[PDB]
């Protein structure tokens, strides 16, 4: 798990990217998780590449926009406005430590245990 | 012949002429605990007259635009009287019903209600969490609540409503109004009825059960003909409820439950 | 050792098997019964109950309380139809989702004659009368009063009963009838039409309601158990 | 809608302290996916509580779990001076949505 | 015992109105064919043995897919062992033919069909497994590893399957703490009082219990291979010596959770004309 | 202590044979002789007694 860059500018959108193994890209699930300096981690959202289906917290659910890339083993992120408070350090993170609870009936849920060095996006003139 | 009925039950009495007939719920009588059935071993009250009267809930009013209307019980009867004190003080409750409902009008008017009395009647909450409605919301007491035309997503994630969107032709629960006539059920047709009666027995897995927790019957009138009269601007016509409850006993006695109300 | 044979079929897994089994927990103290009111020993003691019907599914009156209702007018003498049926109590889409239509979805083949109680809703004053009709099938689906008035019919006066009921009696040339919509063991046509008209005096609306209901008789039946179409489940 | 933590829990070398996290109904007291994470400064997240009371593998044995209710319990018993960081609670809630702790500043004594 | 027959009728005239009758009253009109229109002498062979609740309630339904898995546990955290919690909501055949009705009683037999699959066969070969389908009741300890001390088994129901043998099954009588089970509770667990906090006193609107019949742990009782082997269990339930006692609409939209919600999959019906066949 | 009971005549011995192995009752096999029905409790759930030829309302 890399991280693409570390950006800063006020309002425009910002675009990110965390390349991953080919195994963990196409098995397990990509997390995003931000951190404010000093407050604390936020989940964003989640990324699942064998089905491309995509989860948002309802915070971030206007703004964000999450795709995938086969051909690299890299999801992207990209946050369409920008604020001053998301001035943060964003984590990527693969989920493959499973539950022995089987969600629902039919399902595998996973928690989270390899974490990315990560992205610091200042938002300042 | 038919058409007139004389209920009384305490220290009240119904009287109407323009009955359709009385429904007795699954051809069973309201009866007490028996001793082979009977699982707790305190000895039981029964108010008896105290508590098995009629009482009448708010009036609410028929129009057009009005998509339907619901209560629980013994929900409905927590603040009438003997039989909310008996409730309130006591862990355990079993209390048949007599349900009657009174909505009169002129022959010039038409329209249909329809009456169901619906075992663990649940309902649907607001929003993508699951069985999120509070206590609050699912008690209204004697106001109880109305039906909605249309399914609405509550957003507000901060200070969630956490409150019933019971949809009418879903019937609150996600099945088809149409197949709703298998619960007990009388319509009051404005050419043909002004009442509906519905006796209700106890109907539970349970010999008692707390009635502070559970909710045995819920009632729901249903609009299914809309009102019209005289091709005029509006109309409104008044439903009235009165519910009696049917013997009762009460059991495991200790201080008072005051629940909370926001 | 007393000499077995294994017959073909064993180790297998029949989900309608009957076998006994050995018991998880046994000397468990089941809890004993109570007499609770409306108990269900079949499911045709509740495909004989009346089931309104969603009639009018046109696309502004389908999914909303307007489905169930049709409406009757004040105009002038005509026999163009009010309603039309074509008895398929599963697959047709107004049929299928009644409560006769839910139980018959879970089996194949059903036999047995049906019930039509259609309800007024209008006010005391409106009066007339009305024409309800059961073509067998075999002929050109009736588009008028008089075709319709050679099938099986009728004729219902709006009065102190509100209500009146056609028993659809069994005609057919198989023991059963298929629940899909085949064109072998179709099932007929029903239709209602204007005898005379609906007349109101004045101060009365001239617009007015009918609502259909749908049950089976004592001779009914159904034979071979299946799944639904009406469920669905992702992922 | 974030999970209740204690701001800061202080302690001496050798003591057992206990972290607790509170949360609500569709949550921690109605799912077994509550988990917990520790964060050194300049560190990544690192999963210390898988399941409610089971640990992966290289997390030391003086880490236990607990739930009751809307409360899980994260106990450290024999503290140490390598202990002292930031310590976060994790759970699942019913509508799909993945959801952390304010998080707990542990100093040692 | 067959139907009854179609008696013979010819023509009426009478004051008697078998066709006119009331649905505001409630009832269902009772008629036959003979009241209506003139019929011959049937004898009725037919019988409403299939209808029975019995026979609807006949056929298992699969309720679960749990999932195994067979490998080294020091490397990418494979799942030696999975519980799963018991109930019927999560698959929608057997739970839209039993929320028909609101209460039931009967006894229950459960069937384990095992398959087994090699992730990539390149890395070599294994053996016959063997698994160990453990009860857990609501209070017993919940294993926390694969070689955990509660699969001793002294006092729970343990199910030791061979792969390849006929598949495992068990029964269990009623084992409700109520005189019928509930499919529908109209309530709470607890209630909120004066007073008190708004993070004390709330519960979910009908859960019951919320551990009501406890869970199932399923493992592999064999030590780790050098190939990753998978395996799902499939858990088959099937009902016997029903009663039921309120019937209900079935459902007609999508489930969503345990509960009685709602979000997609509704306006179920098609569009048809009104006059046309 | 065999039981012998008659089985469906349907394309047709008459009787068959059942003998339950186990001491509890969850573990016998279902008899699927009930043919007990009364819908009356359902399709007449009225307090006076409904008669076909009748008036219902009078
Ligand atoms: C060795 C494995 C033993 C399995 C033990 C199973 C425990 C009993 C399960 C009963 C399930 C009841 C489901 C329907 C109840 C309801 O309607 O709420």
């Amino acid at each position: 798990v890399q991280s693409g860059a570390e950006l800063k500018k006020p309002g425009a959108s910002v675009k990110f990217s965390c390349q991953a193994s080919g195994f963990t890209f196409t098995t397990y699930d990509i997390h995003w998780v931000r951190q404010a300096p000093g407050q604390g981690l936020e989940w964003m959202g989640m990324i699942s590449p064998s089905r491309d289906s995509t989860i948002y917290a309802q915070k971030f659910q206007g703004r964000v926009t999450m795709t995938s890339d086969t051909s690299t083993s890299t999801v992207y992120m990209e946050l369409t406005s920008l604020r001053s408070e998301d001035t943060a350090l964003y984590y990527c993170a693969t989920a493959s430590r499973p539950s022995a609870w089987v969600f629902r009936s039919l399902y595998t849920y996973y928690y989270m245990d390899v974490w990315g060095t990560g992205t610091t996006v200042t938002v300042s003139s | 012949s038919v058409r007139v009925m004389q209920l009384t039950l305490g220290n009240s009495t119904i009287t109407t002429q323009e009955a359709a007939n009385s429904v007795v719920a699954y051809g069973r009588w309201p009866e007490y605990i028996r001793d082979t059935e009977a699982n707790p071993v305190d000895q039981p009250t029964e108010p008896d007259v105290a508590a098995c009267r009629f009482y009448t809930l708010d009036t609410v009013t028929w129009r057009k635009e009005s998509r339907g209307w619901w209560w629980k019980l013994p929900d409905a009867l927590k603040d009438m009287g003997l039989f909310g004190q008996n409730m309130f003080y006591h862990y355990l409750g079993r209390a048949g019903y007599t349900v009657h409902v009174q909505c009169n009008a002129s022959k010039f008017h038409q329209g249909a209600l329809g009456v169901f009395a619906v075992p663990e009647m649940c309902l649907a909450g607001d929003s993508t969490t699951h069985m999120f409605t509070k206590y609050e919301n699912a008690n209204p007491g004697e106001k109880g609540g109305e039906f909605k035309g249309s399914f609405t997503l509550d957003t507000n994630a901060t200070n969630p409503a956490r409150n019933f969107c019971p949809v009418d032709y879903l019937f609150g629960s996600g099945v088809l109004v149409g197949n709703a006539f298998v619960y007990p059920h009388q319509i009051i047709n404005l050419r043909t009825n002004n009442c509906a009666t519905l006796v209700l027995p106890y109907v539970n897995s349970l010999s008692i059960d707390s009635m502070t927790k559970h909710n045995n019957w819920g009632i729901a009138i249903l609009p299914l003909a809309p009102l019209d009269f005289a091709t005029e601007s509006s109309t409104e016509i008044p439903i009235t409820l009165t519910i009696a409850p049917m013997c009762c006993e009460f059991n495991g006695l200790r201080n008072i439950t005051v629940p909370r109300t926001q | 050792g007393l000499p077995v044979l294994n017959t073909p079929g064993s180790n297998q897994y029949l989900t309608a098997d009957n076998y006994q089994s050995p018991c998880a927990i046994p000397e468990f103290d089941v809890t004993p019964p109570i007499d609770i009111p409306g108990e269900v020993r079949n499911m045709m003691e509740l495909a004989e109950i009346d089931t309104m019907i969603p009639l009018n599914l046109t696309s502004q009156r389908k999914n909303t309380m307007d489905m169930y209702r049709v409406e009757l007018s004040d105009t002038a003498h005509s026999d163009t139809p009010i309603l039309c049926l074509s008895l398929s109590p599963a697959s047709d889409p107004r049929l299928a989702h009644t409560m006769l239509g839910e139980i018959l979805n879970y089996y194949t083949h059903w036999a047995g004659s049906l019930k039509f109680t259609f309800l007024f809703c209008g006010s005391m004053m409106a009066t007339g009368k009305l024409l309800v009709s059961y073509a067998p099938p075999g002929a050109e689906a009736p588009k008028s009063r008089k075709e319709a008035m050679l099938g099986t019919h009728v004729i219902w006066d709006i009065g102190l009963q509100s209500s009146c009921t056609m028993v659809v009696p069994w005609i057919s040339n198989t023991t059963y009838r298929q629940t899909i919509n085949d064109s072998f063991t179709e099932g007929g046509y029903i239709s209602m039409f204007y005898q005379t008209r609906v007349v109101v005096p004045l101060s009365t609306p001239r617009k007015m309601d009918i609502l259909g209901f749908v049950s089976a008789c004592n001779d009914f039946s159904v034979r071979l158990l299946r799944d639904t179409t009406h469920i669905s489940q992702e992922a | 809608s974030a999970l209740t933590q204690p701001a800061s829990v202080s302690g001496s070398p050798g003591q057992s302290i206990t972290i607790s996290c509170t949360g609500t109904i569709t949550d921690i007291g109605y799912y077994n996916y509550v988990s917990w994470y520790q964060q050194h400064p300049g560190k990544a997240p690192k999963l210390i509580i898988f399941d409610v009371t089971n640990r992966p593998s290289g997390v030391s044995d003086r880490f236990s779990g607990s739930k009751s209710g809307n409360t899980a319990s994260l106990t450290i018993s024999g503290l140490q001076a390598e202990d002292e960081g930031d310590y976060y609670c994790f759970s699942h809630r019913s509508n799909n949505i993945r959801v952390f702790g304010g998080g707990t500043k542990l100093t040692v004594l | 015992n067959s139907l009854p027959d179609t008696k013979p009728s010819g023509p009426a005239h009478s004051k008697e109105i078998p066709a006119l009758t009331a649905v505001e009253t409630g009832a269902t009109n009772p008629l036959v064919p003979s009241d209506t229109v003139q019929t011959r002498h049937v004898i009725q062979r037919r019988t409403r043995s299939e209808s029975t609740v019995e026979s609807f309630f006949a056929r298992g339904a699969c309720v679960a897919i749990i999932e195994v898995d067979n490998d080294a546990p020091t490397k990418r955290a494979s799942r030696l062992f999975s519980v799963w919690k018991i109930t019927y909501k999560d698959t929608v055949q057997l739970r839209r033919k039993l929320e028909f009705f609101t209460y039931s009683r009967f006894d229950m037999e459960f069937t384990f069909v095992v398959t087994s699959n090699y992730i990539d066969a390149n890395n070599g070969h294994a053996l016959n497994q063997v698994y160990q389908i453990m009860y857990i009741p609501p209070g017993a300890p919940i294993p926390g590893k694969w070689n955990d001390y509660t699969w001793q088994t002294s006092s729970n129901p343990s199910v030791f399957y061979t792969y390849g043998a006929p598949p495992a099954r068990i029964s269990v009588p009623y084992v409700g703490i109520a005189n019928a089970y509930s499919h529908f509770y109209d309530g709470f667990a607890k209630v909120p009082l004066a007073g008190q906090a708004s993070t004390e006193g709330d519960s979910l609107y009908g859960a019951a219990s919320l551990n009501d019949f406890g869970s199932l742990a399923v493992r592999v009782v064999n030590d780790h291979n050098p190939t990753r082997l998978t395996s799902k269990i499939r858990v088959y339930m099937k009902p016997k010596h029903v009663r039921v006692w309120c019937p209900r609409p079935p459902r007609a939209v999508p489930y969503f959770g345990p509960g009685v919600d709602y979000k997609d999959g509704l306006t179920p019906l098609p569009e048809k004309g009104l006059t046309t066949y | 202590g065999a039981q012998v009971s008659s089985q469906k005549v349907g394309a047709h011995t008459i009787n068959y044979t059942t003998i339950n192995y186990y001491r509890d009752s969850a573990s016998n096999a279902a008899s699927k002789q009930d043919f007990a029905q009364d819908p009356s409790k359902f399709t007449e759930p009225i307090k006076d007694v409904l008669i076909k030829t009748a008036p219902m309302l009078n």
